[PDB]
């Protein structure tokens, strides 16, 4: 039974959240944000990437060399993220180095310097980003995922931005951007592992007092998103492993059905051949796809945004002539979720959650980043007996239910990367959604 | 069990296509026999009249029946050459067996010259009892009565099939009950399908199953006994073998073969530790 | 029929003693008559293989085995084909009729009816 | 024109209204009024062609 | 961690408060012991196949209905075998790695469909990194034998079942075995090994054939996917120091979109490349290694030069402010290495199994300029320097260059 | 793998009338092939039908 | 017919004056008219590929030709299937309407001409 999750207030509208562990050495301080890429208009996007960068670059005291040995003398690391709704700023460091690291967040954060000669500088470094992506497929494949279900909207927009805007961000913009949307109401500060509650609000007491607030507070993890069914392919002859991705759109934070999208997602579960245990798992997919050497991995997902997700497999694989086997038998295990499942696959998957969504906090950093989360996205910290409750009020019932409104007959985004000749045309995937035998 | 399966279809498109070929005589034996076999159509219930009618185009075999036989004859030849074509399309995947039931993957011969010459020998001989048939005995096989030309009134003495269909003919007098009768006949045929399920050996044919080939060998004569059967007259004490025989065909399919294939899979386990 | 299932029931009879009495002789007459030996097999070498299960278990055995299985079944089709017995050092004496293949058979089918009940495992 | 991530306008095609249940039914309207009157005129062509092999008017 | 002994098996034991419970059981049986080059990697990738009383498949599905995971590794010491799970389901994996330990049947094909294919595929994921592949290259020509052992499975040099059998009879015995518990309550934990490890052989130590030797050399890996150079400097006194040491020379960034503070970090400015000091004490002898990744081989070969100026740089004057920093980088890197719970193991393993007490993150000693500076020093004066070059090799740097 | 591409009956079927990899830019002019099937099953059709009425 | 055959008449009338003065204006108005500019092709095209020829000439174009190559003909292909013609930019203006292909396939062809007269070569 893990510590109880302290929560504070600031005057300005600051949460303060800590969760304490007497067995560690080390802390994970940070400020989490309700704000991300998705806060920029078609002009700025890229801006809120681009202050992640200058974040680092120097403040109105430390110079960006200063700024380096002061990180480097604490002992530990400095780390930032930026998503399409959410921004993290943390910094590990020892049990009584977090005054420290607790006041260069409040630094870089409120007080940075954005000097023209070094927007001049990054403006080369992120334009080389735009080309080194490249690489990482499951990134491509899902950047082009968002693109395409939420087309021509906020959640479609990349987070490095478009060529055109990386040269024409002003430092006038970044500062815009970071008075509008870094507000006090908006954030929240984190400590895990070897922290004081009562030390860290006094920290917060001392270096974030001083935060903006925004007119009309909204609660935290507050937001219309139109699911455009899709396709993208991005047919590469010379790559030997195709990656391909199909969604529909999945659940809200605070939708009814998250726990019910998480157990449907755990009935199809994952698969890697490089894992050993792989070829033994229950899943009726991984049997097929082992037995038959259809892929080398799929993994499920059911990302989750404000207002609207994405529910759906990632699968990769070099058997370029069976892929249309591969998706084929994908989509009738999700066809059976409508159809066919009972108590048998539902009690199981509620059994491997049960476990897994405390299995995953093993470090002061998952820690921290399942508070800044929960507390960004929630408005609260969820206790595992909560949890445990939520899941358990999952029935077979509620996972046809929830199957047959969203996944069955529905349109998919598809998109695809490297040898996919054999990846049949939209309207055959889309086919497979259905049964005709039932 | 797909060829297999194709086949016993081939089988039952070879006793229409025989049946309706043999009526397009117009003598005595072919309108009487369809007379008989057309109102086996009758068992079905509530339909099975108007069925009949349907079929004979009219109220009894006649110029309708006869003209519409002699289309589907013309036609069934070649539905029957379509399926011959399949279930051979079908084996392909496996290629034939062989008597010692093991695998031939090991050692492969081409189909020509060895299979091509070799069935010469048996074309030959064939043509050869073609030969003593057609052109020293030519009326043997058949029977006189359709040298009379049909005659709705007079009915001949004895209706019975062509020999070759008599077996299914003795099954169908051994029930009692028309419907019955009729169900028992033609589960003679359709039961063939349900042998890859009731053979539970762990070893493929009979070369090597000494109670397996003594059953088989009961079957075959049980099979031919049948057959006689099917043209003696409905007269004691044939009534009561017919009903005999008519159950030992069965009970190899549904006891014998599996009680026996599961024996003698324990035999040669324990045999040969 | 599965080779466990054999396997299971002919080890019944061979426990109960008034069984055994009765069957092994007959099985062991069953077998003679069989005939199998004198083309040369041992009784594995017949089993059907075109079964999944039966080229999974046909790969697992050593290179010796192998080798010598597809020797003896290609040694057997030629007297098949020329309608002679094997004589001499051909005849499988009962003394070299091993069960190479039944433990292979048996490992594989263990864990497919394994995999098979687990598929319907219902939690408590 | 070189970046992948801009989808190509398709404001021109798609409807607004296309996740709603109301959309998808009509389109299986369309599709279910086909296949009513493929099954209405095949019974018709059935009942019709195959009465010609019953008696004939001067039987 | 509590260290007691249950049925000749040292158990060692922290409760916490957290519903997640790892246990692991550390085995002797690292690369250094192999008899046959790659055993111990094969041995860990066979651990959880069939046992007598369970299969590996029906393993699985339950350890599934419990939602547990499982983690295998292999290093130049030890083989760690961990499971993650529920508090409350201590008794079942208890169990599970007594019937490993115990029962497991190896069986030829499972060597050859299941366990070599996975252990070829860990290995072709490593080696996706050159600096991987440069630092253990590093290994070979700086031990030969012993420590010298790939750590892998390689495909040139065959494992057979005799092979694994073998060394799992003398790996699987109550000698070379340890069991860690993290979160677990170490009076139960001791119960339970005391009943399900009782039947194990006793055995005896594996050791080491022969003494470990320092050679010198260069090693030259030519591969087509990306560049790396590890210097490596093999140390016959493994001392503390050398931690110190390698965390002020450093290399890696503490900051987002910088390149650092430290020597080494500085020594890539203007170029795409990273590099990284590190030490490895085996006790009876060390090595310190720098290893430069990059996608030009002029740019290593330039940087790769500075690095070694870094050193002598070193060897000459650190300043006060400097050797602070590396007390502090060193008390970081030690706490964080006792939390991750791979690394957790291997360490109280270590003490288990060896003698050496664990040196607690508050106790990580303090080292003044001069004592740094005396390290640097013996380190660029040594005997038998090491240089492993990996990718196009004709361009990269060699050891009488540097 | 699937049925269709598995059994080879349905194989042969399914490499005529499904998987079939056709152009994806025919006119209408592309459609005769299949009105001149329909044509041929037509005149079977009738064509045995009017035998069974023709002397 | 071969497009050596084609290069080499073509070449003839080219030299000719009084042939290339009224030939070529006509070849003008003759590609005009057949409009596969419209469609965003170059001639080269247009040439026939299914012959074992031309499958070598094409394996030997340049990387970045074949994979230009490629992309002309799936968007003409486009345009067909949506009965659109281009514009703009995708119209192939005579300036770029180059012979990419033509060098290739003229070696290929030459190699399997020189074979044919050497394959029938008579010692004097
Ligand atoms: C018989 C059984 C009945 C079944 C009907 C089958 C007939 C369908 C068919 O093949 O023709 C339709 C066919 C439509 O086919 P499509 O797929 O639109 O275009 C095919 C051509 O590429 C169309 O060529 P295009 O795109 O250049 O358009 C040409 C067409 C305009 O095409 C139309 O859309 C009409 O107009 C004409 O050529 C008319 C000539 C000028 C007369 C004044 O119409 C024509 O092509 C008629 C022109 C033939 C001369
Ligand atoms: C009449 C009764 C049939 C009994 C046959 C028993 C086996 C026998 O001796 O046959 C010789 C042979 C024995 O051949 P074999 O292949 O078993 O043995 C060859 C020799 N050894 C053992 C060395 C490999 O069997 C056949 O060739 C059987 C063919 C069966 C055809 C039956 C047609 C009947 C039609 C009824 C259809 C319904
Ligand atoms: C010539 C004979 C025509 C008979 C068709 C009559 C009824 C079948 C039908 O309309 O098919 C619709 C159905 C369904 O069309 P569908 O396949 O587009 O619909 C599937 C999606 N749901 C179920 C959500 C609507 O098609 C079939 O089942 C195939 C049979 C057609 C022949
Ligand atoms: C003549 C009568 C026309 C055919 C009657 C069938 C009704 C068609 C409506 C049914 C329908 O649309 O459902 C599809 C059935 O079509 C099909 O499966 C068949 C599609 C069209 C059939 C005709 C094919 C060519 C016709 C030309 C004749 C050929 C010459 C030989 C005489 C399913 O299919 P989906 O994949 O769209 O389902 C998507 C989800 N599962
Ligand atoms: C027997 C099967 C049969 C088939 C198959 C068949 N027909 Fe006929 N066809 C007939 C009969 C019987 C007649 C004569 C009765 C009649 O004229 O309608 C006939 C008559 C015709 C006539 C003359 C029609 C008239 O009355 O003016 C034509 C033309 C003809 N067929 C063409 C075809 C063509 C073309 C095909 C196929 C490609 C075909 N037939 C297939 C049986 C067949
Ligand atoms: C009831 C089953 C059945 C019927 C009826 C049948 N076949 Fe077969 N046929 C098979 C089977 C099963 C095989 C595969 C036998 C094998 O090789 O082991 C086969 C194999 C064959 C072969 C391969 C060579 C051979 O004799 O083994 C030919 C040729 C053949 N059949 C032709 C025909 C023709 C022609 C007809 C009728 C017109 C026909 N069959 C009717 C079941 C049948
Ligand atoms: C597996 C398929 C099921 C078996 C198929 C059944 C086959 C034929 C049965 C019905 C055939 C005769 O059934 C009969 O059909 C004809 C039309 O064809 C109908 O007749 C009706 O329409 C025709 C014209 O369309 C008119 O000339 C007539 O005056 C009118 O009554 C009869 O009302 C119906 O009783
Ligand atoms: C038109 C009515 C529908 C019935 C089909 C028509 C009957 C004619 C079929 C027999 C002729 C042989 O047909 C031949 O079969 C094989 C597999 O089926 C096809 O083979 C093709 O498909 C299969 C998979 O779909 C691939 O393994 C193969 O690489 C490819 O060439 C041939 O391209 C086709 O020429």
């Amino acid at each position: 039974v893990s510590p109880k999750t302290r929560t504070s207030n600031l005057k300005n509208g600051l949460t303060i959240a800590s969760e304490s562990n007497p067995l560690v050495q080390t802390a994970t301080v940070g400020v989490w944000i309700d704000a991300g890429s998705r806060n920029e208009n078609a002009y700025n996007n890229g801006t809120a990437h681009f202050f992640e960068h200058l974040a680092f670059k120097g403040t109105d005291k430390r110079s960006q060399h200063q700024l380096e040995l002061d990180i480097e003398n604490m002992g530990g690391h400095l780390n930032a993220y930026t998503s399409r709704e959410s921004t993290v700023y943390y910094a590990k460091s020892f049990k009584d180095d977090v005054p420290k690291s607790v006041e260069i967040l409040a630094d870089i954060l409120q007080h940075s310097k954005l000097a023209e000669s070094a927007i001049d500088r990054e403006r080369e470094v992120i334009t080389r980003e735009l080309e080194e992506v490249n690489k990482q497929y499951e990134e491509v494949v899902f950047d082009h995922l968002h693109a395409t279900a939420f087309m021509n909207q906020p959640l479609g927009r990349t987070i490095l931005g478009p060529r055109e805007n990386i040269q024409t961000i002003t430092n006038t913009e970044l500062r815009k951007f970071i008075t509008e949307n870094y507000t006090a109401d908006r954030m929240v500060l984190v400590g895990a592992g070897a922290v004081d509650h009562d030390a860290l609000v006094e920290l917060a007491e001392k270096y974030f007092s001083h935060l903006p607030s925004s007119q009309s507070p909204v609660p935290l993890g507050t937001p219309i998103p139109n699911f455009v069914g899709s396709e993208v392919r991005l047919r590469d002859d010379t790559m030997p492993v195709a990656h391909i991705a199909i969604a529909v759109e999945g659940v809200s934070w605070t939708s009814e059905d998250y726990y019910t999208a998480l157990v449907a997602q755990a009935i199809i579960g994952n698969y890697d051949r490089a894992v050993g245990t792989s070829r033994h798992q229950g899943s009726r997919l991984s049997n097929i796809v082992s037995e038959n050497n259809l892929a080398n991995s799929f993994q499920s997902f059911s990302t989750s945004y404000s207002d609207t997700g994405l529910w759906g497999i990632y699968l990769t694989s070099e058997n370029t002539t069976q892929i249309d086997d591969l998706v084929h038998f994908t989509l009738k295990e999700w066809n059976r979720l409508s159809t066919s499942v009972s108590n048998l696959q539902v009690e199981r998957a509620k059994s491997q959650l049960k476990a897994g969504l405390l299995l995953s906090l093993d470090g002061t950093t998952y820690v921290a980043e399942d508070i800044g989360r929960q507390l960004t996205t929630l408005g609260r910290r969820v206790t595992p007996a909560e949890v445990e409750a939520k899941l358990e009020a999952v029935t077979e019932h509620d996972v046809r239910a929830w199957a047959q409104k969203t996944l069955y007959d529905k349109d998919i985004a598809l998109v695809g990367l490297g040898p996919i000749e054999g990846l049949y045309d939209y309207n055959r995937i889309r086919n497979d959604m259905s049964m005709m035998r039932w | 069990v797909l060829p297999w399966s194709i086949g016993v279809i081939i089988f039952l498109l070879l006793i229409i296509t025989a049946f309706m070929g043999y009526v397009l005589v117009f003598g005595q034996m072919s309108l009487w026999g369809a007379t008989v076999i057309c109102n086996l159509v009758s068992a079905i219930p509530w339909l099975g009249e108007d069925i009949v009618h349907f079929l004979w185009g009219g109220f009894s075999v006649g110029n309708p029946t006869l003209q519409r036989f002699f289309a589907l004859h013309y036609l069934m030849p070649f539905v029957l050459a379509v399926f011959a074509l399949l279930h051979l399309i079908a084996l392909h995947t496996a290629g034939s067996s062989n008597p010692l039931g093991i695998t031939s993957n090991v050692d492969k011969l081409s189909m020509h010259p060895y299979y091509s010459f070799k069935d010469l020998i048996t074309v030959f001989a064939f043509l050869l009892m073609f030969t003593l048939f057609v052109f020293f005995s030519p009326d043997k096989l058949g029977h006189p009565d359709n040298y009379i030309p049909a005659n709705p009134m007079v009915t001949p003495a004895s209706i019975v099939p062509e020999w070759y269909l008599l077996p299914f003919y003795a099954i169908l007098r051994a029930i009692p009950d028309k419907l019955g009768g009729v169900i028992a006949m033609v589960a003679a045929i359709l039961i063939l399908l349900i042998l890859p399920i009731v053979d539970r050996s762990i070893i493929r044919g009979n070369a090597f199953k000494p109670i397996s080939k003594l059953l088989f060998g009961f079957f075959i004569c049980n099979f031919l006994l049948l057959g006689v059967l099917g043209q003696v007259h409905i007269e004691p004490p044939f009534i009561v073998l017919g009903q005999i025989c008519t159950i030992f065909y069965f009970s190899y399919f549904l006891i014998l073969l599996p009680m026996v294939s599961t024996i003698e899979n324990i035999f040669f386990y324990i045999g040969s530790l | 029929a599965s080779i466990t299932s054999v396997v299971k029931t002919s080890e019944l009879i061979l426990k109960s003693p008034l069984l055994s009495k009765i069957v092994v002789p007959l099985a062991k007459t069953y077998v003679k008559f069989s005939g199998y030996r004198q083309l040369g097999f041992k009784m594995n070498d017949l089993i059907i293989e075109e079964t999944p299960n039966m080229q999974l278990a046909l790969r697992r055995l050593p290179p010796t085995e192998s080798y010598d299985r597809v020797y003896r079944l290609i040694r057997a089709t030629q007297f098949s084909l020329s309608h002679k017995l094997a004589t001499g050092n051909d005849i499988t004496k009962p003394e070299e009729d091993d069960h190479y293949l039944i433990p292979y058979i048996l490992d594989v089918e263990a864990e497919a009816f394994e995999k098979d009940a687990l598929d319907n495992l219902e939690v408590v | 024109g070189k970046s992948t991530y801009k989808i190509p306008d398709f404001t021109p095609y798609l409807k607004k209204d296309r996740n709603t249940d109301a959309n998808r039914l009509f389109s299986y309207f369309m599709i279910g009024s086909f296949g009513m009157l493929s099954a209405a005129g095949a019974k018709a062509t059935v009942q019709d062609f195959l009465s010609n092999m019953s008696a004939s008017a001067d039987v | 961690f509590s260290t007691a002994e249950a049925a000749g098996v040292k158990v060692a034991a922290q409760d916490g408060q957290s519903p997640i419970s790892d246990l692991s059981v550390v085995l002797r049986g690292g690369s250094r012991y192999a008899t046959v080059p790659g055993v111990s990697h094969i041995l860990e990738k066979f651990a959880f196949q069939n046992t007598v009383p369970k299969s590996a498949l029906r393993f699985v599905r339950e350890l599934e209905l419990f939602g547990g995971k499982l983690y295998t590794h292999t290093t130049r010491e030890h083989i760690v075998l961990r499971t993650q799970f529920l508090k409350q389901d201590l008794p079942y994996f208890v169990d599970a790695f007594a019937n490993v330990l115990k029962e497991t049947k190896f069986q030829q094909f499972e060597l050859t469909e299941r366990v070599a294919p996975v252990a070829e595929l860990d290995l072709l994921k490593r080696e996706s990194d050159p600096a991987f592949t440069a630092l253990e290259a590093a290994h070979e020509v700086a031990f030969r034998t012993g420590l010298g052992n790939s750590v892998y499975a390689q495909g040139y040099s065959p494992v057979t079942l005799e092979d694994v059998k073998e060394f799992a009879r003398q790996v699987y015995a109550k000698q070379n075995v340890a069991v860690v518990g993290n979160n677990v309550v170490p009076a139960d934990l001791q119960q339970l090994v005391g009943t399900a490890f009782a039947d194990l052989q006793e055995g005896s130590k594996v050791t080491q054939a022969g003494t470990t030797t320092l050679h010198g050399g260069e090693a030259r890996v030519r591969t087509s996917t990306g560049n790396a150079l590890t210097i490596a400097l093999p140390i016959a006194e493994p001392k503390p120091v050398y931690h110190a040491l390698a965390s002020f020379l450093g290399g890696p960034a503490s900051m987002p979109w910088s390149v650092g503070a430290s020597p080494l970090a500085q020594a890539t400015v203007g170029t795409h490349t990273s590099v990284k000091a590190t030490y490895h004490n085996y006790g009876d002898a060390g090595l310190f290694a720098i290893t430069i990744k990059g996608d030009s081989p002029a740019e290593i070969s330039q940087v790769a030069h500075k690095a070694v100026q870094a050193l002598k740089d070193t060897g000459a004057e650190v300043t006060e402010e400097q050797a602070a920093r590396a007390y502090a980088k060193s008390k970081f890197a030690a706490a964080e290495a006792f939390e991750n719970p791979d690394s957790s193991a291997s360490v109280i393993g270590m003490e288990l199994l060896s003698g050496v007490s664990r040196i607690a993150p508050e106790n990580v000693q303090k080292f003044t300029p001069a004592e740094l500076s005396e390290a640097a020093a013996q380190l660029s004066a040594s005997a038998k320097p090491v240089v492993a070059a990996v990718g196009q090799v004709h361009a990269l740097p060699f050891a009488d260059e540097l | 793998m699937a049925l269709r591409k598995k059994n080879s009956l349905l194989n042969m079927a399914n490499s005529y009338v499904l998987d079939s990899p056709q152009p994806s830019n025919l006119n209408y002019f592309w459609n005769f092939g299949s009105l001149l099937a329909l044509c041929l099953v037509i005149q079977l059709a009738t064509g045995i039908t009017l035998a069974m009425h023709y002397t």
